[PDB]
């Protein structure tokens, strides 16, 4: 049934680029939805055991980025329903 | 609401005309309900643009 | 198309057929040769899809019966407004609400029971309200007794319009089925007309009644200097003093300068620190949001004007690959079978009532509601209980669809029966989730029970011991702390004070404290997920095995309320789709009994109580949850042994009627077991051995005295197990919190 | 399973492609010309016989009982006519001479491998 | 005409008799309360 | 139409003693079968004629020994003077003797359709009590008209309270 | 192409009076014209009697309780609380028993001209001819003309200073 396992990265183009340049400042990230995340993962990626529940932009921009990224890749497989 | 120069009714009639431009497409019959439905939709869109334009930035 | 065809002079209105009991059922108009006709008369009083298969006549019967239900509800609310008028201390309660306990019902003075008239203050006594009517009347702005009398008499007026409406819509103007299967118009008027104009007009009442009145009562004005809601609309001048945006009129509305309406409407959230309720600016603004949002919502259903959807072209369009046919058939299921509609609407109605409970304890929306803790408790508890029962009504009427109104021709390869192709894989994984959650929700309690009993408290699941800090709930609660600055940009406070900032106290009574969730609250949430999954197991086993199981492959040929098949297959007692609902009512009692035993004991340990000098803290049990909810001896001892003590010592006082409805409800609970355990193969010739003693004295009753049937002889065990079981916690709870709060 | 339990394969024919309901559940395709149907146990099969026969005509139908040795059986009918209808081939077994009222008391049957009704 | 037949049924006359003897007990226990003699 | 009005030509009625016509603009006789309503019309108009003659006769100065009037409504001077007197009880109770006892079965006679729902007999008059066709119907319409005028007239005799606070004769003594 | 509008055809000609059939928007095609014609006539009434209500708003002999609220909105500001709520009530009383069976009778489908046949001490109206329909057509033309005159007399005070109507020409 999944006849088209074609592309996934078109969602990574499709979800980061639509969420980088709109900053919409006075929220947690003064930058965009993704720029507040890629800067806030490189501080923790080099085997840092920290990141508690008070680490806001790691957990919050973890879930809010995965929930639109999941939705846009699922809708990308819906992008092989019109065939 | 001000006159002919750029104001809140200036950015409403563009929403009304793109609304009826949708009404030429969404079962685009030329009846009453194209205007009463579709000018209502562009009216909704215009209200979403006026005050959403009012909060974040210049009106 | 949409047109209303109405039969006129359908049924004559004589009292002739009242003299024929069981006129309605040709299976039951034979008359009672046995006493089982007596109970089958009442078990077939509302089997409307068993009177006649003609859905027109059925649909007239039900649609006229709804007006009878609304007639009883308007008699009920007219009763509450009159008991508020003549009998309540509401006028005196409006002066000082934190001192005067709310009472309406004033017990008649017969032997002893005049002692139930509790001297609750206000100069006049009577038994104390826990239903919280006075908080909804202070919110609604009812000032003196006159609006309670007049609104009561309007309640009887609408009750007369619903009796006359139901008589009018069964007898002398009753519609056709083509009116009823016109369902895009029905949604089109209930989303928009009912709920839309309901929330909009209620925003009218709050802005033109409650905002001036509950601004004045928030300022502490006595209920004599308060003007009538009458007098705020003759002139805008009495409201421009209170809210200076009324001076501009509707002119900033029509120019869309809605910044000007920050006086009337806002987005603040939190609670009022003075009244302990929600800001009625936020609540009136809220009902405007439901107003415009639902009036948007109503207009998506094409009726006559070719603008809008139909449900058919929606459900056909989701022709998904893993379902094959898509949702084809559901518009023909839900517009020809009433019981399926009752399954959906009872599921969503019941879960809405649960949502109502959870949104009322933490965001107490009425003024001085979180101050008097019994009205805060019992409006969680009551809406939790009807919010339970309606889900079992979903699990029943889904099965009543599946037994009666299932037809495989309309229902062939769609989303529905493709479940039933793998209902073994549905119910088997519910079976696994039920065992896994039972081990990991109650085995933790036997664990902490043993480790506390074995002395090794180092091996428990406390905060000191092996902790089970709920990670996800604490994280998202921490997000809700960080809402009103970051994401709720135009807010001021959080969504509740169950989430964020320090507590709100009104009259040295803790209205809402931020609830802490550590390693005991965790395990009780797994109780709730567990006993929710068991009711989902019995109420999906009751539906997927409703029509044709693999044990009994003809259940639709047997029916819905059949008892059994026989001793064959080694015994097939209690196997019908009704009998799973019989089981899901006991699990309803379990699941909600530990929901409210989580509620009324975490919030007697972590929220409620008083505050003392220098803002110091005092709970009712005094923080005695996380060291005590982890076990069962802590649960049974420290909750059911300790909180009972104000129900049990309640004699000689006004709380003694709960001391009677406590023991009598233990009696009814214990009295159900006689019906549940035994069966009519005993009682039928026990009874016939008594029929010998009537035949000897010629006192043979002409209606032959059978015992109950099997399904009645277990339905009554449910209806006593729940009446006694629910009224135990009722009397225990109200006698607990009235005795302190 | 099929390697050790008696599978019940129900063979029947029809005239038009109707749609019936499986005893496993849901709607079935119901091949119009001729169709066999494997099942699990006999009550499913004769419950399907009631499912189709009480609705409409599905005659020339009977399950071939696939016992796991490999071959078939034939029960409903055997003489070709419907069981509650009366044919002059069937030999009655399973009777006694009178009601239960003359059946023997089980103290007369105690310590014997008899029945409470054979006499 | 046939309403009096409905007012002769079992539950209605059950309420019009147990309501009545109930009123005998309550009206006989307002006038002479606390009656343990006789 | 058969109505002397906008349009609803003889919805059910017309032969009843409405001599200027059949009024009925709202759908009550459409679904109430009209006999109940005719008894309600006639009984309300009788008791309203007694009401308005009661208000006039009480305003023309009769008390054995009671409270002075200053109004004949607004309970704790007039109506709740006599209830706490234990006085209007029996004059209600005999109405209970009229209504529950000899008016409720008569209303039952005004359901089965053998009543002509005025008619409690009751003509204690010689030379003018024609039971027949002409004077009985033209006098029943006269009872009906003076009774209806008693209904609205008693409405006006009640609601002169706000800018009156006084009697009706003293309302005539001021404009 | 019914002799008023642009080149677009109009279906409706079914016994309404005022035979021009000016339907640009085709609201006939979604509403019954007995209803809409009763809105034609019924708004026309208030246009008439409210037009001369403004022409007698500043005129000779009054009911004589006034002299200060001689304006229009000031009349609607002063009188609603005391003197005009029964101008509402004595037409709600006529309305719920007169207009409700009239409009609901015509949308129900009865046969009646929506003029709700009434008091007539004048008018020829006994000879069934084109004078009766002529007074229908002149009546509705005077109604819509008085109605356009009501936005005239509304916008002869708002963007003119709230002064009198007859004295605006000074
Ligand atoms: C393209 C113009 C435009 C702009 C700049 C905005 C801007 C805004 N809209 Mg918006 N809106 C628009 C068009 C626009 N809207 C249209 C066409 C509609 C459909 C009618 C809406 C419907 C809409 C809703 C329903 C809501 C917003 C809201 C908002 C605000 C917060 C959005 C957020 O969380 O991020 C923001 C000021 C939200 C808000 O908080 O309003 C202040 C909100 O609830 N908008
Ligand atoms: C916008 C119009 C409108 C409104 C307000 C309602 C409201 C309601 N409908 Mg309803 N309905 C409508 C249109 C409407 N309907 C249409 C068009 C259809 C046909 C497609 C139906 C078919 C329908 C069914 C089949 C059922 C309902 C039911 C209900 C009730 C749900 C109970 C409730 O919320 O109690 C809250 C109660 C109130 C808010 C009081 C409402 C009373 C006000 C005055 C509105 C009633 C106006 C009335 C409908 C106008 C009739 C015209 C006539 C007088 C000439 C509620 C009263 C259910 C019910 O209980 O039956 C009565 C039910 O089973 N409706
Ligand atoms: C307190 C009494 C009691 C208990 C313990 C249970 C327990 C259970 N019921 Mg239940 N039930 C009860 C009363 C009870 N019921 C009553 C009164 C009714 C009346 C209506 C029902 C009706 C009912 C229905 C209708 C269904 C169940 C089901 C289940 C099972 C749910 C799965 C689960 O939790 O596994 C976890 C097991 C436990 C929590 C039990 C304790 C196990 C401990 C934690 C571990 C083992 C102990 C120990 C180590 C054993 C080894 C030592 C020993 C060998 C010597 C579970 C075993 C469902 C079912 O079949 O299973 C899905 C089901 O469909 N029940
Ligand atoms: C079911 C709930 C439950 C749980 C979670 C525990 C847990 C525990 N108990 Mg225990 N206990 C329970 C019920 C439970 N108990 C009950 C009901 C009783 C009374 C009958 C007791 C009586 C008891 C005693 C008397 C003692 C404990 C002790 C302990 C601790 C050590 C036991 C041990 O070595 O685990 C053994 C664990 C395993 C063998 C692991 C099997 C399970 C694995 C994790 C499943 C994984 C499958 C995997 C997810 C598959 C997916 C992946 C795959 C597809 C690749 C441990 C915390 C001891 C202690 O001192 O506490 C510290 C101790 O002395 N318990
Ligand atoms: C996923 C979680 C979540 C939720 C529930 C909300 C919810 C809300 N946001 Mg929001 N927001 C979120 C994430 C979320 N936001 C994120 C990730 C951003 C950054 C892009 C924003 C940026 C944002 C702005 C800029 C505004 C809202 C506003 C609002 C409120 C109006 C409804 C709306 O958005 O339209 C509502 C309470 C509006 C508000 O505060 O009005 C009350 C508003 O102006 N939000
Ligand atoms: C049907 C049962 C019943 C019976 C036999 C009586 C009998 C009586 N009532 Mg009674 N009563 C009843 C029901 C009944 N009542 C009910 C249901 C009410 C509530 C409305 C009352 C309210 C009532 C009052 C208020 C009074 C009586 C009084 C009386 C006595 C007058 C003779 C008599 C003993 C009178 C009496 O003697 O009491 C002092 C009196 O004043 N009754
Ligand atoms: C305007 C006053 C008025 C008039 C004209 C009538 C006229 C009538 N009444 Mg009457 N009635 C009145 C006031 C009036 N009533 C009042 C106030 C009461 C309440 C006590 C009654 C109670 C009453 C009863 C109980 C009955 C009548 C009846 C009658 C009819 C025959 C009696 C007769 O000859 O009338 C003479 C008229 C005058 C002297 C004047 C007659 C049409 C009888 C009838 O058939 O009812 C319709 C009858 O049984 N009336
Ligand atoms: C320009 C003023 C004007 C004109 C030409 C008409 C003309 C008409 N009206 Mg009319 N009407 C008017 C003002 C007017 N009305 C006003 C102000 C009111 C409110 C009081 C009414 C209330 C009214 C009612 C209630 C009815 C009419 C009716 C009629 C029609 C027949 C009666 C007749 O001969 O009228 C003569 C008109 C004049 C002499 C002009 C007035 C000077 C006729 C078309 C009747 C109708 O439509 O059915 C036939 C009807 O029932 N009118
Ligand atoms: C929810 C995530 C589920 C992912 C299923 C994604 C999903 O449903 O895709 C939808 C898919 C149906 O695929 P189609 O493309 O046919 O769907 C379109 C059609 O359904 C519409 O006609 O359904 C399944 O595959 C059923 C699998 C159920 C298997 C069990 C899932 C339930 C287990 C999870 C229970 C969790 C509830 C708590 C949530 C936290
Ligand atoms: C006790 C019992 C009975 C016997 C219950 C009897 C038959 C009913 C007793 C109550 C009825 C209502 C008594 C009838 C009396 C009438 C009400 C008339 C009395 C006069 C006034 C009270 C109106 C069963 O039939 C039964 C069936 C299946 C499982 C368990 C049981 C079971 O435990
Ligand atoms: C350039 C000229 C603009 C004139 C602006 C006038 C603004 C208000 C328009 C309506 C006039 C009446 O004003 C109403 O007054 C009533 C009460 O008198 C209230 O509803 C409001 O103030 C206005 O709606």
């Amino acid at each position: 049934y999944p006849l088209n396992p074609a592309v996934i990265f078109i969602a990574l183009i499709g979800w980061s680029a639509v969420a980088a340049i709109p900053s919409n400042i006075p929220v947690l990230g003064g930058t965009g939805l993704t720029q507040a995340f890629l800067a806030s993962i490189q501080r923790l990626l080099a085997q840092y055991p920290t990141g508690p529940k008070l680490d806001d932009p790691f957990w919050f921009y973890l879930i809010v980025y995965h929930v639109g990224l999941f939705a846009l890749l699922i809708f990308g497989q819906i992008g092989y329903a019109g065939y | 609401m001000i006159t002919i120069p750029y104001t809140i009714p200036t950015i409403m009639v563009i929403s009304n005309l793109v609304g009826v431009a949708v009404g030429r497409y969404a079962l685009g019959r030329s009846d009453l309900t194209q205007l009463i439905a579709s000018m209502c939709f562009g009216h909704i869109i215009g209200v979403g643009i006026v005050l959403g334009l009012s909060n974040m930035g210049v009106i | 198309q949409v047109k209303v065809v109405v039969d006129r002079d359908v049924v004559p209105t004589s009292f002739e057929k009242w003299a024929k009991p069981g006129h309605f059922s040709r299976s039951l108009a034979k008359g009672p040769k046995t006493t089982t006709w007596i109970w089958n008369l009442h078990a077939d009083a509302h089997d409307f899809d068993s009177h006649t298969s003609s859905l027109e006549e059925v649909s007239r019967k039900i649609f006229s019966a709804h007006f009878g239900q609304l007639a009883i509800i308007f008699i009920w609310l007219s009763g509450m407004y009159f008991h508020g008028a003549r009998f309540s201390n509401y006028v005196a309660w409006l002066s000082n609400p934190t001192g005067i306990k709310p009472s309406a019902q004033v017990v008649w003075p017969i032997v002893g029971q005049q002692i139930l008239n509790a001297d609750v203050g206000g100069g006049m006594q009577g038994i104390q309200i826990t239903s919280g009517l006075f908080q909804l009347w202070r919110a609604s702005g009812i000032v003196n007794e006159l609006q309670l009398y007049v609104t009561a008499l309007g309640g009887l007026g609408m009750a007369g319009l619903m009796i006359f409406a139901g008589w009018f819509h069964y007898h002398k103007a009753a519609p056709k089925l083509e009116w009823f299967q016109n369902v895009e118009s029905m949604l089109n008027h209930h989303l928009a007309g009912l709920l839309g104009l309901g929330s909009l007009s209620w925003a009218g009442h709050q802005i033109h009644v409650s905002l001036p009145i509950n601004k004045l009562l928030d300022a502490g004005v006595a209920p004599s200097s308060i003007p009538l809601p009458h007098e705020f609309i003759l002139n805008r001048n009495l409201m421009a003093e209170l809210y200076p945006s009324f001076q501009q009129g509707l002119v900033p509305f029509f120019t869309l300068n809605w910044k000007q309406y920050s006086d009337i409407l806002t987005f603040k959230g939190g609670l009022s620190p003075v009244t302990g309720g929600l800001w009625l600016t936020d609540v009136a603004h809220h009902h405007l949001a439901i107003a415009v949002l639902f009036l948007v919502a109503g207009h998506m259903y094409r009726t006559n004007w070719g603008i809008g959807h139909s449900i058919k072209q929606i459900l056909e369009a989701h022709k998904g690959p893993l379902t094959g046919e898509g949702h084809k058939g559901l518009y023909e299921i839900l517009t020809t079978s009433w019981h399926a509609n009752l399954a959906i609407n009872l599921a969503m109605l019941g879960s809405l009532s649960i949502i109502v409970a959870h949104h009322m304890y933490a965001m107490p929306p009425y003024p001085y509601l979180a101050t008097d803790y019994p009205t805060q408790l019992s409006l969680f508890t009551h809406h939790m209980w009807i919010g339970g029962f309606c889900i079992v009504g979903a699990g029943a009427h889904a099965a009543i669809y599946m037994v009666r109104d299932y037809s495989p021709t309309v229902n062939f390869n769609n989303v529905l029966d493709r479940m039933i192709r793998h209902r073994d894989a549905i119910i088997s994984h519910l079976n696994w989730v039920c065992i896994f959650l039972g081990m990991h929700s109650f085995g933790l309690y036997i664990h902490n029970d043993t480790m506390r009993a074995l002395g090794r408290a180092q091996d428990m699941f406390s905060d000191t011991a092996i902790q089970l800090q709920p990670v996800f709930a604490q994280w998202i609660q921490q997000i809700h702390t960080l809402a009103p600055g970051n994401t709720a940009v135009n807010a001021l406070a959080t969504a509740s004070y169950a989430f964020g900032a320090d507590t709100v106290t009104v009259g040295s009574k803790i209205a809402m404290m931020p609830i802490k969730l550590g390693t005991a609250d965790f395990m009780v949430h797994h109780i709730h997920a567990f006993t929710i999954h068991v009711t989902t197991l019995i109420l999906l086993k009751g539906v997927l095995y409703a029509r044709n199981s693999r044990l009994i492959p003809d259940k639709a040929n047997l029916g819905f309320r059949f008892p059994c098949d026989g001793p064959g297959r080694g015994g097939t007692c209690q196997v019908s789709a009704w009998d799973h609902v019989f089981l899901g009512l006991f699990w309803m009692y379990n699941a909600l009994s530990i929901v409210i035993f989580h509620f009324s004991w975490k919030m007697q340990s972590d929220v409620w109580g008083t505050v003392t000098s220098n803002g110091a803290i005092s709970h009712i049990t005094g923080g005695n949850f996380a060291q005590s909810a982890i076990t069962i001896n802590g649960w049974l001892r420290d909750f059911l042994w300790a909180q009972a003590s104000q129900v049990i010592q309640s004699y000689g006082s006004s709380l003694s009627a709960y001391g009677l409805m406590f023991l009598g409800a233990h009696f009814v609970w214990a009295f159900s077991l006689m019906f549940l355990f035994s069966g009519r193969g005993y009682w039928q010739e026990l009874i016939e051995s008594i029929v010998w003693a009537h035949n000897k004295l010629k006192v043979a009753p002409a209606i032959a005295p059978r015992a109950l049937s099997i399904t009645q002889g277990r339905a009554v065990g449910v209806a006593h197990y729940l009446l006694g079981g629910i009224a135990t916690t009722w009397a225990f709870f109200l006698a607990r919190i009235i005795a302190v709060g | 399973c099929a390697e050790t339990e008696e599978k019940y394969a129900m063979t029947w024919s029809s005239d038009q492609q109707h749609i019936f309901e499986m005893p496993t559940g849901g709607a079935a395709v119901m091949n119009s010309g001729d169709n066999l149907l494997y099942l699990a146990r006999k009550e499913q099969a004769l419950a399907l016989a009631t499912q189709l026969r009480t609705q409409f005509k599905i005659q020339d139908y009977k399950i071939y009982r696939i016992f796991p040795s490999g071959e078939v059986q034939y029960l409903h009918p055997k003489d070709g006519v419907l069981p509650y209808q009366v044919n002059k081939g069937r030999e009655q077994v399973g009777r006694v001479k009178s009601t239960i009222g003359k059946n023997v008391n089980p103290a007369q049957v105690k310590f014997t491998s008899k029945a409470t009704y054979d006499r | 005409m046939n309403l009096k037949k409905y007012l002769s049924t079992a539950p209605v006359v059950a309420t019009l008799w147990l309501f009545l003897t109930a009123g005998i007990l309550i009206e006989l226990n307002r006038f002479f309360p606390d009656s343990l003699f006789y | 139409p058969s109505m002397p009005f906008l349009k609803r030509p003889s919805k059910l009625d017309g032969s009843l003693p409405g001599g200027e016509g059949c009024f009925d603009p709202l759908g009550f006789t459409e679904v109430f079968s009209l006999e109940w309503l005719r008894e309600a019309e006639i009984k309300h108009c009788r008791v309203a004629m007694l009401a308005v003659l009661g208000v006039i006769a009480q305003e023309f100065g009769t008390f054995d020994f009671y409270n002075a009037k200053s109004k004949l409504q607004l309970s704790p001077d007039l109506h709740n003077q006599f209830v706490q007197n234990g006085a209007l009880q029996q004059i209600l109770l005999f109405v209970c003797a009229w209504e529950f006892i000899v008016g409720l079965p008569a209303l039952i006679e005004s359901v089965n359709g053998n009543r002509e729902p005025g008619y409690f007999g009751f003509d204690p008059l010689k030379l003018g009590g024609t039971v027949g066709s002409a004077q009985w119907k033209r006098m029943q319409a006269g009872e009906l008209r003076n009774g209806r005028l008693a209904m609205i007239a008693f409405g006006g005799f009640f609601h002169q309270q706000l800018l009156t606070k006084q009697g009706i004769i003293e309302q005539l003594a001021h404009f | 192409v019914p002799f008023a509008p642009v080149p677009e055809a109009v279906r409706e000609s079914g016994l309404a009076g005022s035979e021009a059939e000016f339907d640009p928007l085709m609201i006939t095609s979604y509403l019954p014209i007995s209803w809409m014609r009763e809105s034609e006539v019924k708004h026309g009434r208030i246009a008439m009697l409210a037009f001369v209500g403004t022409l007698a708003q500043q005129a000779y002999q009054f009911p004589w309780y006034k002299g200060a609220p001689t304006t229009l909105v000031g009349a609607h500001d002063h009188f609603v609380t005391t003197a005009l709520a029964q101008i509402l009530l004595f037409t709600s009383a006529f309305e719920i028993v007169a207009g409700v069976p009239a409009a609901i009778q015509t949308v129900r489908g009865s046969g009646r001209l929506p003029g709700y046949y009434g008091f007539d001490p004048l008018g020829l109206w006994g000879k069934d001819e084109a004078s009766r329909k002529r007074m229908e057509l002149a009546e509705v033309k005077n109604g819509r003309l008085a109605m356009i005159a009501m936005l005239a007399l509304w916008h002869q005070e708002v963007l003119s200073g709230g002064m009198g109507v007859i004295e605006q020409l000074v």
